[PDB]
Order: structure tokens, then sequence, then C-alpha cells
């Protein structure tokens, strides 16, 4: 579905 | 033992100014985003009934999606567990932007262990209005 996580900063 | 610590208005504003796209799909982002540069990014409401708000971007030929969450007054993108958040939607864009800019705006396909980040640079909100 192209959802994806960004990475936490 | 721990205890925690306007929406309306700015999603007023960042309609009235184009960037804030509504009840649009993914889907319908992905047409929306086929044809701007990589980095180009879009707000609107999530599909998904635990979420309000997504954020859809593109970036190397495709257009990519996360939510939003928003609990306590301050906001997040999804699947960031314990961490402080931002005042605003435009306030957790804006520092986005600026990790983007110093090569720290990265996601996965997975929130397992040792899952892959890859780097995505943004740019520009997309205005929904004709010009």
């Amino acid at each position: 579905n192209n959802y994806v996580y960004i990475d936490p900063t | 033992s721990m205890v925690q610590s306007s929406l309306t208005e700015e999603l007023k504003k960042l309609a009235k100014q184009g960037w804030y796209w509504g009840p649009i799909t993914r889907w319908e982002a992905e047409g929306k985003l086929a044809n701007v540069p990589d980095g180009s990014f879009l707000v609107r409401d999530s599909s998904d009934d635990r979420y309000l708000l997504s954020l859809s971007f593109r970036s190397h030929g495709k257009t990519l999606h996360t939510r939003i969450e928003h609990s306590n007054g301050r906001f997040s993108f999804y699947e960031q567990p314990d961490v402080e958040g931002h005042t605003s939607i435009v306030d957790l864009i804006e520092h986005s932007i600026g990790d983007s800019e110093n090569g720290a705006f990265c996601y996965s396909r997975s929130r397992l262990p040792g899952s892959a980040t890859y780097p995505v640079r943004l740019t520009n909100p997309v205005s929904r209005f004709m010009q």
C-alpha cells in the first residue's frame, strides 16, 4: 500500500 | 507511575494555502504526486480509523505514505513510540524538512529491529488549487 515508517530523530 | 504532560485553525490555514487536501485517498494522492518533483508532499485525511491525518510524499519514482499520530496536543509520525512530538502539523513537517536537509529524514518498510532505512529529501508542499 506504499505506507512506510519514518525513523525517529 | 507516570502522567502525561488549535488543530482546526491550522488545518483551515493549510487548506486555504492548498496543501492540506482533506478527504483524498492514498490512490488519489498518488495521482496528484505523479508528475511533481521528488520531495514534494501533501497532507490529507487518513482512510484508517485509527488515524486522522496522513502525509504523502514523492521519492525515487514512488509516492510513499505515512500516518500522523496526534495525542496530548502533540503530533508525530505513527509507530514512533516514546517520542516527544511537536505542537503542530507545521512544526512536525518543518522538523522533518530540517532532518531532510541534514540527511536524517529516512523511512523503513518494517519496524523489525535492524530494518534498512532509506533517505528522502523533502522539498515543497503541493497545492490543490489549479493556479
